[PDB]
RNA sequence: GGACCUGGCGGUGCUUCAUAUCCCUCUAGAGGAGCCUGUUCUGUAAUCGAUAAACCCCGAUCAACCUCACCACCUCUUGCUCAGCCUAUAUACCGCCAUCUUAACCCUGAUGAAGGCUACAAAGUACGUUAGGUCAAGGUGUAGCCCAUGAGGUGGCAAGAAAUGGGCUACAUUUUCUACCCCAGAAAAUUUAGC
């Protein structure tokens, strides 16, 4: 509960009421409707003239709602509780039956040359907007940040890249890309090179390497990975590789699934790997803390049986499919290092605010590790924080205090 | 310091635009740790002036730099290998001189300051030279060099200046 | 234990695809409502929705297969193939509920045909 | 360490042809005017925000001198009826739509790994899932505010500029108007599909 109607007031350093409008508190991260780099919308165009036809979008729809509706895989423990409370109803081979059903199958996608155009063609505009989303949280609220390193687990087909470039182009040198595809190496290299085989490359110092270093010597600015987790086989996979991409994070670790419930328990279980800190004596002392979404280091509230996720507007790639713009739902967690900056954190509106006739409807994570069901009026609030949370949307924080 | 990464024999390859393993016509030392043991055999390089030939990917150059050196000269003869050189040099501002042209035609001896110049019957003049070139080039560079030890000229002006 | 580890009969109406309803296959309900001018096929088919579930709900596991829901003016014959499996006795009852109740509900002069199979009419195997 | 067996070669090149998809080939348009929109930038205290709820009554339509929404100011409240709000919730249920998951035998090799064909014939035969959408032709609950999320009043608000995406109109001589429904008289470059 951050929000005492009468006592909670909004926070004004920098002398904000009196210098500037509402509609540009510092709470607001709202991004305008994304729209790639020409050079980039070009490319992927180029690279589908070969096979753009029907059969392109039905194979484009059909991997795209595959991948969103991925549950994460059944580790072994959760199937024998399933098994034995089968067992007990029944009371072998008919309880493995009915274990098929009511249980996911989860496979691996091997991504060849085929299976990669189909992915570029439906996740590039989509993965895009979403990581410039968070990227632009660590630009908005710490502008003074100007990365010369980034890293990018499980680097498909570059989206990464080119985000970080459209925000960091003038102090990143060494964009260190990771996938154990070939094939996605390969068309991401062509993306690079204005979709052509032979060319120069768009942006500098980007390297591509099939396998992810091991090895906390070398740390890297902003460490990234993008919609690249839920693809891993086990949940040990999944502990390794955060263990890793944290050892070799310098100041900022950028974890970024699908907007569902298993993207979201996903990434809570990557930032309560990070927080527990287990290695007795690492090379990196400094602690780590959420720098985004949550404002607190406490477990989700929305875990249990909600999720979270949040929503980013763009404009598709023009296609033989795409003519409206769409919007993109993610879930987001980014890992610091070091500690708070300060005591004032704000709570965080997750979900879309719903405007009515003199109130609002503000869904907040609040810092005391709660959610808060806040319906901001004038009469109640004042007139201050009323239009703050009317001009808020969702995805921004609220600026209030005591 | 920050080092960028060695270059990977893929990515040779490419830069030397050749798309293939076969027509490479050359053999390099890419572990850091045989470089890093040469530099080692090569003496004590604290604040050393130290002239460098055929890099290429850089291996020898980047576990001379690890050593804390003064500066490093570094002539290359083919100019693709040069970006990489640079980014090695942005990495480490002030220790890398790069040059491109023929160490058999090189002159190294306007190359370093004229207060390294020591006698002859001193020790040897802080001045390394170190070199993985071809095996092919490697003789006429030695026999070059053994004409100016004997003339106590080219790189030799410095003194008896090292070679590994 | 581990997931990799984890990882038919048909009637003869089952059997038969849609495409075969006026070639191989009949229809179940038979009334004049959809032919042109005739009126009330919506009706008649909430009915038909209705009565199916009822039967299905108050005959469990005795329905051997599909109903036939025929019509003769107010008449509504539901011509029903059933099992052998539960007593006489709870049939003829619920034949008399089943008939009353739906006399009521329709108001009109529902009838029940069962007809007793000694085990389902397999056609082939899918 | 010697000899052998099955291999895989996530294989690599050339030779020939089948060589359809895609090429060449054929038809047709798709630049330009005028207005309405999607997105961006700028600006405001504010919403070029909406009419099972207004102008508009040739087509359409904009702001209407309407009401709701917004901004700045104010007033009342035990009020209406143990008042009132459409305020949230299908991220509560149901319904409805949609996503995803759910062989045997016989021979050969000395009875080794292993192998088995010739036609004028030589061992071969047989339901769950979803921070899903929908509160417009549908329901069952759950929460909120009640000196205000209720009821009123006084003023204001009705944007500006591009680059690109889309859409609507007229665009003619093989045409247009009258009579007829065809023998009359007067006018004046890329692409995109398609067989
Ligand atoms: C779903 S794509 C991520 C797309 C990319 N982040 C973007 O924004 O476009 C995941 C990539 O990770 C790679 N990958 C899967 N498992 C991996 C592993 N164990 N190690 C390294 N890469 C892996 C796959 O080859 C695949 O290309
Ligand atoms: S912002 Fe709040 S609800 Fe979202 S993941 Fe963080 S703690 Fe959970
Ligand atoms: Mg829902
Ligand atoms: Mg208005």
């Amino acid at each position: 509960a951050a929000l005492v109607p009468g006592v909670t007031q909004v926070d004004n350093k920098s002398g904000f009421l009196q210098k500037r409008p509402h509609r540009q508190h510092p709470g607001i991260l709202k991004l305008p409707h994304v729209r790639l780099p020409q050079a980039l919308a070009n490319g992927a165009q180029l690279l589908l003239l070969g096979s753009a036809g029907p059969t392109m979008e039905n194979q484009v729809q059909t991997l795209t709602s595959y991948l969103w509706s991925r549950h994460l895989p059944v580790e072994p423990e959760e199937l024998q509780r399933r098994a034995r409370h089968l067992e007990k109803k029944f009371l072998r081979g008919a309880v493995l039956h009915a274990l098929r059903k009511t249980t996911y199958h989860w496979q691996e996608l091997s991504y060849t040359e085929g299976l990669s155009l189909v992915y570029m063609a439906a996740r590039l505009d989509g993965g895009f907007a979403a990581v410039s989303r968070a990227f632009h949280e660590i630009r908005a609220r710490n502008p003074a940040f100007q990365p010369q390193t980034l890293m990018d687990f499980g680097s498909g087909t570059g989206s990464v890249t080119w985000a970080a470039h459209s925000i960091w182009g003038q102090s990143l040198r060494e964009y260190m890309c990771v996938d154990r595809s070939a094939a996605m190496l390969v068309l991401a290299e062509k993306l690079l090179k204005g979709g052509s085989e032979s060319g120069e490359p768009y942006i500098p110092g980007v390297f591509f390497r099939q396998f992810l270093p091991v090895s906390p010597k070398v740390q890297f600015d902003v460490v990234v990975s993008a919609f690249s987790l839920s693809e891993l086989p086990s949940k040990a996979d999944r502990t390794e590789v955060v263990q890793t991409l944290w050892r070799k994070t310098g100041h900022f670790l950028v974890l970024v699934e699908n907007g569902t419930k298993a993207g979201h328990s996903l990434l809570m279980d990557a930032r309560d790997l990070v927080l527990k800190g287990k290695e007795k004596s690492p090379l990196d002392p400094r602690p780590g803390f959420v720098f985004a979404p949550c404002p607190h280091e406490l477990p989700c509230p929305q875990l249990t049986n909600l999720a979270c996720s949040f929503s980013q507007a763009y404009h598709p790639i023009p296609f033989s499919w795409n003519k409206k713009p769409k919007e993109e739902k993610f879930s987001m967690v980014i890992l610091a290092r070091g500690s708070p900056e300060e005591a004032h954190r704000w709570p965080r509106i997750t979900q879309p605010v719903l405007k009515r006739p003199r109130h609002v409807h503000c869904h907040l994570c609040c810092p005391d590790g709660h959610m808060q069901h806040a319906v901001l009026t004038a009469r109640r609030h004042g007139r201050d924080l009323y239009r703050c949370a009317r001009v808020s949307s969702w995805g921004d924080l609220l600026p209030v205090l005591t | 310091c920050r080092l960028p990464p060695l270059p990977t024999i893929r990515e040779i390859i490419k830069l030397l635009r050749l798309q293939a393993a076969k027509q490479l016509s050359q053999n390099f030392l890419l572990d850091l740790r045989l470089t890093d043991k040469i530099v080692r055999k090569a003496g004590n390089l604290t604040n050393a002036y130290v002239y460098e030939v055929g890099p290429g990917p850089g291996g020898i150059t980047r576990s001379i730099l690890n050593a804390d050196v003064a500066e490093l000269l570094v002539v290359e003869k083919d100019t693709r290998f040069i970006p990489g050189l640079q980014m090695l040099s942005d990495a480490a501002p002030g220790k890398l001189r790069i040059v491109h042209g023929d160490v058999l035609t090189f002159k190294v001896e306007k190359a370093f300051s004229e207060s390294l110049k020591r006698p002859w019957e001193d020790d040897p003049p802080n001045v390394h030279i170190i070199g993985n070139l071809p095996f092919s080039v490697s003789t006429p560079l030695i026999i070059k060099w053994l004409e100016n030890i004997s003339c106590r000229d080219g790189p030799f002006v410095y003194g008896r200046t090292q070679m590994t | 234990r581990e997931l990799p580890c984890a990882w038919k009969p048909v009637t003869y109406e089952e059997a038969h695809a849609p495409h075969y309803i006026a070639h191989r296959k009949g229809w179940l309900s038979l009334h004049t409502g959809n032919l042109d001018g005739e009126d009330h096929a919506a009706e008649r088919t909430v009915e038909d929705v209705f009565l199916r579930k009822f039967m299905w709900g108050t005959f469990p596991g005795c329905l051997a297969d599909q109903l036939v829901l025929k019509r003769r003016g107010n008449q509504l014959e539901i011509c029903a193939v059933v099992l052998r499996q539960l007593s006489p006795h709870k049939y003829y009852f619920l034949v008399g509920y089943s008939e009353t109740l739906l006399s009521y509900f329709y108001k009109c002069p529902v009838r029940l045909h069962l007809q007793t199979v000694p085990s389902k009419v397999v056609y082939k195997y899918l």
